[PDB]
């Protein structure tokens, strides 16, 4: 992960203020609204007819907290993303059948949401560092697909 | 936009495909599954072994739908309307995949149409598959 | 295809941009240059240092055309036909790049307009930057 | 660039039957016709206005042979693509300003040109190894971009 020290440090410091529960639920909900085809993996969560239905949905919020929870544990393992997420990669390909292009979509939504929460503080350099992390996390999540 | 020349180019090359469409569809798919393995996540209920009957049967359909769009090259959004609803509301295949199948279909035609797969034709086939892809994707959101 | 809600959403969010459009266009570029450095190859004549005046000046230009598309929302292809020509035959910027600027514009909007960037508006804004991108690349070949 | 020994052997097998001067000309020319925006880089080459004008332009034929010679050489070093291409990568980024997407377009055109030339011999398994190979070369050419 060609992350620089001041990049590594830009990422970590910001992450320490993130309310994972709120952010994860906003991220997952937005993904379902902005790119509705991603709802194909979520039939049983129930009503997803409208944005309101998606943002209020508790299974959505709960699934969101869970995804970012794991993303979060990933930010501790930056020098080794592949290793940390290997079994996550397998489950995603082999039991869930989630195409990896989805992981990028979510990363891009994630970055929009961090900008939405932190504003001025989510500056151009701090964004560049996140784009790198999110692309790495997606690549590791896809590493085991064959 | 497809030009008169494009439409002619596509009508001639596809005319040569003739009744091999089905077989070229399946080959396209097999190429797709081997080169871009992430695309297999959209056919988990499918047996993807070489020469699988499901692969064949699906190729015939793909190629049939392509053949229909050639027959209605001037009215593709209407001719393909149903396929477009299926792909947007039920299958929900992510848009980047369409490019990948298209590349494979072109490889397939190139490999079978030595004489007709000229530069001009290739360019026309490529625009054509991009138009088809755009229509199948037009109702996604 | 933009639905009425979409246009309304876009007119309202763009409405609060108001006089900062230029400054937001400049910030979007800067986010694009640093986050996706390959985009720098298209502006080898620019001073790309932070706050540089070509980036600023070009920011306003982009912002103004965006404004012009918001105002001509139901009529984009005609309102942008000239910019569409410029990109296809002179600047010749690869289509992939449109998605990178669009993403940076959205982040810029999310950073600047907190209460307006609801989930429905995000969705509409994304659909809108994409139709604009589609128009800008429709005459490429 | 995870190439299996069977993949490397297929990639190398096929390549020995290739006439690089001819295939190089065809691929650079077909890239310029199929994706005309790539012409932005070749205004000094003269007339590029019709397919016969591109394909037969002598400057295009000579640049194609040159491009492909360097690719070939790349096929003798599948294990150190990055190093092999470091200086070219720098030139393309910092003197010629060629955006990396162009390398992927050319790879994809190259795959069809092989397909065109070899018919049946370009089996799906063989295609797949050539795709990993064009991708690694595109990545190696882009790796010095900053
Ligand atoms: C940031 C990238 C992502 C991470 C870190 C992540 C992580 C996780 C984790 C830790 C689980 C728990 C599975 C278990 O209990 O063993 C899970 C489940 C799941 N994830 Fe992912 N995920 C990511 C992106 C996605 C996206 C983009 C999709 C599709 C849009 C998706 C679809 C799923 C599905 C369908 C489940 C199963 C949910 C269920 O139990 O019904 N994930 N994910
Ligand atoms: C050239 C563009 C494509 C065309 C013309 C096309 C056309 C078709 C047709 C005719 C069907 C049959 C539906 C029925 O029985 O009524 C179909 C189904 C399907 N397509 Fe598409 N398709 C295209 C690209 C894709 C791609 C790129 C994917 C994903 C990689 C995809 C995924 C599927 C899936 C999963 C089915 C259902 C398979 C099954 O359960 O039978 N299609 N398509
Ligand atoms: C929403 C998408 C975009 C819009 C609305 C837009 C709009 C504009 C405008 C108004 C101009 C100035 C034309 C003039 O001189 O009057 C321009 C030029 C230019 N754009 Fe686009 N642009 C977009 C995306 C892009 C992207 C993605 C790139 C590539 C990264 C790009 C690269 C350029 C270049 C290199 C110029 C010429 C600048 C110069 O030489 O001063 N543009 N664009
Ligand atoms: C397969 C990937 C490629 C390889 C291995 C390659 C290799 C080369 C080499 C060896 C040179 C000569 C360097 C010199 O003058 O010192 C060159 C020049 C050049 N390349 Fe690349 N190239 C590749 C792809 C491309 C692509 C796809 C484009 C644009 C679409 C491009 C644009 C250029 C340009 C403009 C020159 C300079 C031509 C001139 O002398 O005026 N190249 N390339």
């Amino acid at each position: 992960m060609h992350l620089t020290p001041e990049e590594k440090s830009a990422v970590t410091a910001l992450w320490g203020k993130v309310n994972v529960d709120e952010v994860g639920g906003e991220a997952l909900g937005r993904l379902l609204v902005v790119y509705p085809w991603t709802q194909r993996f979520f039939e049983s969560f129930g009503d997803l007819s409208t944005p309101d239905a998606v943002m209020g949905n508790p299974k959505v919020k709960a699934h969101g907290k869970k995804v970012l929870g794991a993303f979060s544990d990933g930010l501790a393992h930056l020098d080794n993303l592949k290793g940390t997420f290997a079994t996550l990669s397998e489950l995603h390909c082999d039991k869930l059948h989630v195409a990896p292009e989805n992981f990028r979509l979510l990363g891009n939504v994630l970055v929009c949401v961090l900008a939405h929460h932190f504003g001025k503080e989510f500056t151009p350099p701090v964004q560049a560092a996140y784009q790198k992390v999110v692309a790495g996390v997606a690549n590791a999540l896809a590493h085991k697909y064959h | 936009v497809l030009s008169p020349a494009d439409k002619t180019n596509v009508k001639a090359a596809w005319g040569k495909v003739g009744a091999h469409a089905g077989e070229y569809g399946a080959e396209a798919l097999e190429r797709m599954f081997l080169s871009f393995p992430t695309t297999k996540t959209y056919f988990p209920h499918f047996d993807l072994s070489h020469g699988s009957a499901q692969v064949k049967g699906h190729g015939k359909k793909v190629a049939d739908a392509l053949t229909n769009a050639v027959a209605h090259v001037d009215d593709m959004p209407n001719a393909l309307s149903a396929l477009s609803d299926l792909h947007a509301h039920k299958l929900r295949v992510d848009p980047v995949n369409f490019k990948l199948l298209s590349h494979c279909l072109l490889v397939t035609l190139a490999a079978h149409l030595p004489a007709e797969f000229t530069p001009a034709v290739h360019a026309s086939l490529d625009k054509f598959l991009a138009s088809v892809s755009t229509v199948l994707t037009s109702k996604y959101r």
